[PDB]
């Protein structure tokens, strides 16, 4: 448990221990969406005001 | 409002994608001037707040900050990793804000520099603001100061270059109207870099002291319409920022720059356009025209986005059809799981 | 014209359309991807592919060639010779109308659009429930393989000739530049016989290697052609490696019935080939719906 | 040469052998040797009615 809590706290640690091929996948499709979300709610927001 | 999103899409993108590979498909307002060019003046008029360090002659923009207008119930500016509102109505918050830009500025500079290239995103919110993103850059120095890094000068116009990469940005030169076209290189290298003129746009400070000067009529009207200088730009306006002191209020110096065309002869005798001159026609100009060309970009991005997405998608099902996709930190809570069942079986 | 059965109209169509794609289809969508030995990223090539070129090429293919084949059965029947009794006076109107009409012909815009939505979900299917339609996918892509194949030999037998046993029996003599094609053949025989799984591409240094055998044998030969040479032959390797897949897919249905994935037969190229053959079938009856009941109205009209 | 080193050690690939450059290239010196005696014996048999 002591050593999780040290480890949660350093997120350096985690990047170099988590490479692979279904964690960049991951990191990015959340990156692609949270971009696309704000995407679609800066037209919407637009597109409604006329 | 909708600028607050936009913004907020541009520094996302700017953290994802480190590269102009996508950053360079959206318009930009590049903001380039030389040294005690009016450049901070211009850039406090359209933001209606003084919110930039002065200085007798010396270049307090020592690091670009990327300056953005929105719609607020107050005029208001906040920082993008602090929450510390500063209220711009208030002299004395304005004096404190200007005190923590340039704090700022010196704390992102690195060893062996004196300009960092970093830009710091500044919400700055208003009532009645024009929903734009402008960029603040250093002056241009024809010598260099002896004070700052003899790179100090590259790195400034690696840093306009760089934004002038993107084909939508906007191009707005600001230099010193009691100079001659001839004597400043900056107007030379916004002519050279857009030969096409579709979005370059020229902004001429000291119009007044221009005109206490005897300026010669038919350069200024060559300027404005476009004739002296080579390049054929969509328009070309003039502003004027007061009478140089850098303690002036914004509302004094807007209301004698109005009261002085208004009274000045040229424009009685129709020697240049009424609708060329004053901040609030360039300023309803130039956001009319990025917000159209914003409109027709954000809809290409969002069909690539999403198409870039399925596409994702798709290969997680094609490899991982049977598994679920998590961040750095789920993936770090499933793993200690495991570890406990292990320490029991 | 509208007094024929469905089912001649829906082969010609499914074999023109066929024919019209199968070359863009296999050359610039297959071939790419079935470099990568990763049957993911091989399945994410194709999929990504075929979005782009659905969603833009399709539609327009499609109706060009529904429109060729309704233009050569209405012109055929303007022209078909009745024997003797053929009159010979109206020849000439019918032609005349003929082409004015063409010229007026307008097909329906929203046809493009509504089958773009169509071909995408019948594309979007992933699993076979029919063993025959199992079967029919291996006999479609064995033909479909065996065309090319003749191709690529026809042009190594173009660039080599005919083999030693049978020159002898036809009596014909390799070229000067023919019989270095040959001995190339036999370098590019050996070195992939030692690598099967060589990748598609050259680098200088094999070149080197190449040329230096072929020195050897007192033969000298530019780079340009060594490449040129092993794309042909990698070519015919591929079609061949293929081969071999389907039969040993054969018998790989019963496999696939229990999603036997850690099984290496993972046959992807039969599942791409049969929902291109599912797609043509829908295709094919649809646009023969569309042939016998939207375009009639506005070719009377046209009249 | 390099890539004569590089044909060599292809041709060793194909026999399921592999071998270090400097090892081929010891072997070789030796081969070179032994071979240039022999052909001066040879030569000798030569000059020998010369």
């Amino acid at each position: 448990k002591e050593v999780l809590e040290d480890f949660a706290e350093d997120g350096e640690k985690k990047i170099k221990l988590l490479t692979g091929k279904r964690v960049q996948l991951a990191e990015d499709l959340k990156k692609v969406r949270e971009i696309q979300e704000k995407l679609d709610a800066f037209i919407e927001a637009l597109h409604q005001e006329k | 409002s909708l600028i607050d999103m936009y913004s907020e899409v541009l520094d996302v993108l700017s953290d994802y994608d480190a590269s102009y590979n996508t950053q360079d498909h959206l318009p930009r307002v590049v903001v380039v001037g030389d040294q005690s060019a009016g450049k901070t003046s211009v850039l406090e008029m359209i933001a209606q707040a003084r919110i930039f360090p002065r200085g007798s002659g010396e270049m307090m923009t020592r690091s670009p900050v990327k300056v953005t207008l929105s719609e607020g119930p107050h005029h208001v500016a906040l920082f993008k990793d602090s929450s510390r509102e500063f209220d711009l109505t208030k002299e004395e918050d304005l004096a404190a804000l200007r005190h923590e830009i340039e704090l700022r500025m010196r704390k992102n500079v690195k060893e062996g520099c004196t300009v960092s290239p970093e830009t710091i995103s500044l919400n700055v919110k208003g009532p009645g603001l024009q929903r734009m993103v402008l960029v603040d850059l250093p002056g241009v120095i024809n010598t260099v100061t002896s004070g700052m890094a003899p790179d100090t000068k590259e790195t400034i116009f690696s840093i306009s270059k760089a934004y002038m990469q993107n084909p939508n940005a906007i191009i707005l030169c600001i230099q010193d109207g009691s100079v001659d076209a001839e004597r400043s290189i900056v107007t030379d290298l916004v002519s050279q870099m857009d030969p096409h003129g579709r979005r370059t746009i020229f902004v001429l400070t000291k119009v007044d002291l221009a005109e206490k000067n005897v300026a010669s009529p038919s350069r200024i009207q060559q300027i404005i319409e476009g004739k002296l200088f080579p390049m054929k730009a969509l328009g070309y306006f003039a502003v004027v920022t007061g009478k140089g002191n850098s303690s002036e209020s914004i509302e004094a110096i807007r209301e004698y720059e109005e009261e002085f065309f208004q009274n000045s002869k040229l424009l009685k005798t129709s020697m240049l356009k009424a609708h060329q001159v004053t901040t609030r026609n360039l300023s309803l100009a130039v956001s009319d025209c990025f917000w159209k060309m914003v409109r027709e970009s954000v809809e290409q991005q969002a069909d690539s986005f999403k198409a870039t997405r399925f596409n994702l998608e798709t290969e997680w099902k094609n490899n991982y059809p049977r598994l679920r996709e998590l961040d750095r930190n789920e993936l770090f809570e499933k793993a200690k799981n495991e570890i406990l069942d292990e320490v029991i079986s | 014209l509208s007094q024929v059965t469905p089912k001649h109209w829906e082969e010609i169509l499914q074999q023109s359309l066929w024919e019209r794609v199968s070359t863009h289809v296999i050359e610039n969508i297959y071939l790419p991807a079935a470099q990568t030995m990763n049957s993911g990223t091989f399945n994410t090539t194709v999929d990504i592919k075929l979005k782009q070129w659905t969603d833009k090429q399709l539609p327009n293919k499609a109706v060009e060639v529904a429109w060729e084949t309704l233009q050569e059965e209405f012109s055929r029947f303007m022209t078909e010779p009745k024997g003797k009794e053929h009159d010979d006076i109206f020849d000439k109107l019918k032609e005349a109308v003929k082409e004015e009409s063409i010229k007026r012909h307008k097909w329906n815009d929203f046809a493009e659009d509504s089958l773009r939505v169509i071909q995408h979900n019948a594309l979007e299917d992933r699993s076979i429930s029919d063993k025959q339609q199992w079967d029919a996918a291996i006999y479609f892509m064995e033909e479909a393989l065996q065309a090319r194949l003749k191709d690529t030999e026809n042009a190594i037998e173009n660039m080599v000739g005919p083999d030693w046993k049978k020159r002898w029996l036809y009596w014909k003599n390799r070229t000067q530049e023919q019989c270095v094609h040959n001995e190339t053949k036999n370098e590019l025989e050996k070195m992939l016989k030692c690598n099967e799984e060589h990748p598609a591409y050259l680098a200088s240094d094999e070149i080197t290697t190449v040329r230096k055998n072929l020195e050897s044998r007192g033969v000298e030969v530019d780079p340009s052609l060594i490449k040129d040479t092993w794309h042909q032959v990698y070519r015919r390797h591929f079609l061949k490696t293929a081969l071999n897949h389907c039969n040993l897919c054969r018998r790989g249905f019963y496999y696939y019935q229990r999603h036997f994935v850690d099984s290496e037969l993972e046959c992807n190229d039969v599942v791409l080939f049969w929902r291109i053959q599912r797609m043509l079938a829908i295709t094919a009856n649809t646009l023969r719906q569309q042939l016998t009941n939207t375009e009639v109205r506005r070719l009377e009209k046209n009249v």
